């Protein structure tokens, strides 16, 4: 099994590279949704300010 | 215990893995550079190689600034004590060496520049001090004023001042003074002229010799300037002494650290080159092996250089063939060309004790290659005493010793030819064939010639031969089949030539026919080229082996002529004339005899050329000569 | 030369490579989560100040 | 220096190398963006001299050489008066005085080399006679800095 450990190690290294690329894509997805969180929070804060203005 | 990394192609992994594993390597697993994720190639290896080159340039700049010679030697193997003392087996960092060497290089450069500027200023003030005292002597009354025209100047000697006086007299007439004063070397000169011609005398002094002006000094604030020049010359000697003491004290502690850091940076550069840190090394070498080496087999791993793998952790056959028979056949056949061997045994015996200091001294060009092949010169020099003392049966005249010396080289070369054919026939181990049929015609012709040569020297009574025998037996044979004997043959007597010609004629067709048959368990031109090469080398070996009696007879005649023509003249005229004439004749005789023996020893490379060219074909280049010296080392 | 050493070294190298890849993926996910959190917090603070 | 030396050596995970490269430019740019004249005036006024990355460069003393002249070179006379005042009171062959003496003697060499008019303020203040006494004692690093300042003053004192 001398010529099999490099063939299994290449697939394990490619699986580790795809596992790192999945975490990089998840970090890019969280960085994409990070602006959508505050953009969804500003419209929730302006309606909270409008109730405080209409109440007074 | 220690991590080892090697790189080589994927064609010799079994031979390099067996040789590396046979010296203490265990857990050897062949891998590549793309199957891992913690040791992949990148630009960080090229930046580490550039940082190693900057550390080597900083070590070369620190070695050049240190005033010591540049170390051109390197020892990265863990076998020797110098390689282990200059390169530890543990890991190293290039940032600690570069950061530990940048401040020493900058401090050494600033100390060298300040020491050179302080030495130049102290040399200028010390050179101007005696000129200022000599000019001030001839307190101050007319040397610091403005009402008297005085011109000082420093010169090398009066001979250079004579050309300045001739140029000043040719370009200014007789309007100056020519004086010379001896100084500590320097020359004190003084000129006299008008007070309004200082511009023409200074401008004429500008195109003149050594720089002297109307006021030769850098300080004139005090009266006189000799006290301030003596104070600056007394402080510059203290500043230059402090700079030289700080430079010597700082340079005395970092002598071996530059060579050890250069060897560690060379081993780190070899590990970076083995790691494939470049972009063009990922297609040349694709096999990378790793293993675990203990703390006791690392010194044994440097005993062999390897075939193509670089044994650097954090003709490359293992046992055969590398030229193992050249260590015995080389010095024994080479020693027969030469007691003349006693001086070679003494000079070769001095190289045993002088091997340690002579290995690092590097004295001369022939002493380096002689020191590298010290074992071959010791064995060949020790074996030369037997053949040298044996010559000068006995040698008395020509036509007597040549009858035995002629057949002695053929009888001695026949066993080397038979051993060289049996050594090639034993090798190459289903895959047999093409070697058992060869060496049958030459074994029959040379066997019948050597048998008649050995039987010829035993035949007294008359059943023998004067012409030669042996040479006339093989010379007359192969021409006439129906002969009886010519000459001195046994009661056989005609079946030997018929069996020799019948066995020699069948060797031609049976040679090429056995090659394709033995392979079946491009060969057409290889069979005819091997048959023609074997047929040419078979007569070429016995034809080339006859130089031994010629060289031995030439050197023995050239030594015995001077010795026999010097001993008789040295032994006559007893008294002081025998001691002075015998000593003066024996000194010039032994002086030319040692140069003649060194000339014969230098001219004895025909056995190495014939054994390297002709002997290498039947056995299996310069691989056997290096393998003979490397065989005794490992 | 031995067959067990290549399997043991290949298994240890594969386990160390898998653990290093999992640790690098976890560190990349934590850094991306922290950068997304600060990137949301800055615009949330600016929009909250302007709305205030 | 450890971030600059560690920034050259790279490995896998190049996002951490970009984080170290972004941290090195913010670290060097954050401290290098300050004024050298205010930091040198506050450091000389505080009576505490220490070796720094921007304190051994000729660019900091080059811009502070023209701004230090306010009254007869009072900045170099104050630094030489603090270096000689540390030699007079607070005796030498100690660990505390050697750092400020080596820092002031190493800092005086750049101002004396860049400006040739500092020999008059140094000789008038008295740092020339006190600079020669530091070479004969211990602290051979600070004695090497005093040999560099004495070599710089000796280079301009005689050509």
């Amino acid at each position: 099994s001398q010529k099999n450990g490099i063939a299994t190690l290449l697939q394990a290294e490619k699986e580790a590279h795809e596992i790192v690329s999945k975490a990089r894509k998840y970090r890019q997805d969280k960085l994409k949704q990070a602006k959508t969180d505050a953009a969804k929070e500003i419209d929730s804060y302006k309606i909270q300010k409008d109730k405080e203005l209409k109440e007074f | 215990m220690a991590l080892v990394q090697f790189y080589i192609p994927q064609e010799i992994s079994r031979d390099s893995a067996y040789t590396l594993g046979q010296l203490g390597l265990v857990q050897f697993r062949d891998l590549n550079s793309k199957v891992r994720a913690f040791q992949r190639t990148f630009v960080n290896e090229i930046r580490r190689l550039d940082n190693v080159e900057r550390q080597y340039r900083y070590f070369y700049s620190l070695l050049k600034k240190h005033d010591i010679k540049l170390y051109e030697g390197d020892t990265d193997k863990y076998l020797d004590g110098s390689g282990e003392l200059y390169v530890p087996p543990s890991g190293s960092v290039i940032d600690d060496y570069v950061r530990n060497a940048s401040y020493l290089e900058e401090r050494l450069i600033q100390m060298e520049d300040a020491t050179d500027q302080i030495e130049v200023q102290k040399n200028d003030l010390e050179q101007y001090r005696f000129i200022l005292q000599s000019g001030d002597e001839f307190n101050i009354a007319a040397a610091i004023g403005a009402s008297v025209n005085y011109v000082t100047g420093v010169i090398a000697r009066d001979k250079v001042a004579t050309l300045e006086q001739i140029l000043w007299r040719v370009l200014r007439g007789n309007l100056f003074f020519k004086t010379v004063e001896i100084e500590q070397k320097n020359a004190f000169i003084v000129f006299s002229h008008g007070d309004l011609i200082i511009k023409r005398i200074r401008k004429i002094a500008e195109s003149l010799d050594a720089n002297l002006y109307d006021v030769d000094s850098s300080n004139e604030g005090r009266s006189q300037q000799l006290a301030k020049v003596n104070k600056n010359l007394s402080d510059l000697y203290t500043v230059l002494k402090t700079t030289s003491t700080t430079l010597e004290s700082e340079l005395y502690a970092i002598a071996k650290e530059l060579d050890s850091w250069f060897q560690d940076v060379t081993r780190e550069k070899a590990i970076f080159e083995i790691l494939n840190k470049s972009n063009y090394d990922t297609n040349r070498k694709i096999l990378i092996a790793e293993g675990w080496i203990p703390r006791d087999e690392l010194a044994t791993l440097q005993a062999r250089l390897g075939e193509m793998i670089a044994r650097l952790g954090i003709a490359q056959y293992r046992e055969i063939n590398a030229g193992l028979p050249t260590i015995v056949t080389f010095p024994f056949m080479f020693a027969i060309m030469f007691g003349h061997g006693f001086l070679m045994t003494l000079a070769a015996l001095s190289l045993v004790l002088n091997e340690k200091k002579i290995n690092k001294m590097k004295r001369g060009e022939i002493f380096d290659m002689a020191f590298t092949g010290r074992y071959i010169i010791l064995l060949m020099g020790v074996f030369s005493m037997y053949t040298g003392f044996l010559y000068n049966g006995t040698e008395n005249a020509l036509l007597f010793s040549n009858s035995y010396k002629m057949k002695l080289s053929i009888l001695m070369g026949f066993i080397h030819m038979t051993y060289s054919y049996f050594f090639s026939l034993a090798n190459h181990l289903d895959i047999i064939g093409n070697f058992i049929p060869g060496l049958l015609f030459m074994q029959g012709i040379f066997g019948y010639l050597s048998v008649c040569i050995v039987y010829k020297w035993a035949v007294d009574w008359v059943k023998d031969g004067k012409p030669a025998p042996g040479l006339l037996n093989m010379l007359i044979n192969m021409f006439l089949s129906p002969g009886t004997i010519d000459d001195e043959l046994y009661p056989h007597q005609a079946k030997v030539q018929v069996f020799l010609l019948l066995m020699a004629l069948v060797c031609i067709p049976w040679l090429l026919l056995v090659k394709p048959l033995h392979f079946k368990f491009d060969i057409m031109i290889h069979q005819v080229i091997h048959t023609i090469e074997f047929c040419l080398n078979c007569v070429s070996h016995t034809a080339s082996y006859l130089r031994l009696w010629a060289l031995s007879l030439a050197h023995a005649q050239l030594s015995s002529v001077l010795w026999t023509m010097t001993i008789q003249i040295a032994f006559g005229f007893r008294g002081f004339v025998g001691v002075f004439m015998t000593v003066a004749l024996f000194a010039m005789w032994f002086a030319l005899t040692c140069a003649v023996l060194v000339l014969m020893e230098g001219t004895s490379a025909m056995l190495h050329s014939l054994r390297l060219h002709w002997v290498e074909s039947m056995s299996k280049p310069y691989e056997p000569f290096a393998f003979e010296y490397k065989d005794m080392e490992v | 030369l031995t067959p067990n050493q290549v399997n043991d070294e290949l298994n240890k190298m594969q386990a160390f490579i898998r653990k290093e890849a999992e640790e690098k993926a976890k560190e990349i996910q934590l850094k991306a989560d922290q950068e997304y959190e600060i990137e949301k917090t800055n615009i949330v603070r600016n929009e909250t100040n302007n709305i205030d | 220096p450890t971030v600059q030396s560690l920034s050259e050596r790279k490995y896998s995970d190049e996002e951490l190398r970009q984080d170290i490269s972004n941290l090195k430019e913010i670290l060097e740019n954050e401290y290098q963006e300050l004024t050298s004249f205010d930091e040198y005036v506050a450091e000389l006024d505080s009576k505490l001299l220490c070796w720094s990355p921007p304190h051994v460069d000729n660019g900091f003393w080059s811009d502070n050489i023209d701004e230090f002249k306010k009254d007869n070179y009072k900045i170099f006379r104050q630094l030489i008066e603090l270096l000689q005042a540390k030699v007079r009171n607070g005796d030498v062959n100690a660990k505390q005085e050697k750092i400020i003496i080596q820092v002031a003697l190493n800092d005086i060499t750049h101002v004396v080399e860049l400006l040739p008019e500092s020999i008059d303020v140094l000789d008038k203040t008295g740092g020339k006679a006190d600079i020669m006494e530091l070479l004969n004692h211990s602290d051979s690093r600070v004695k090497y800095e005093a040999l560099k300042a004495t070599q710089a003053i000796i280079g301009y004192t005689f050509k």
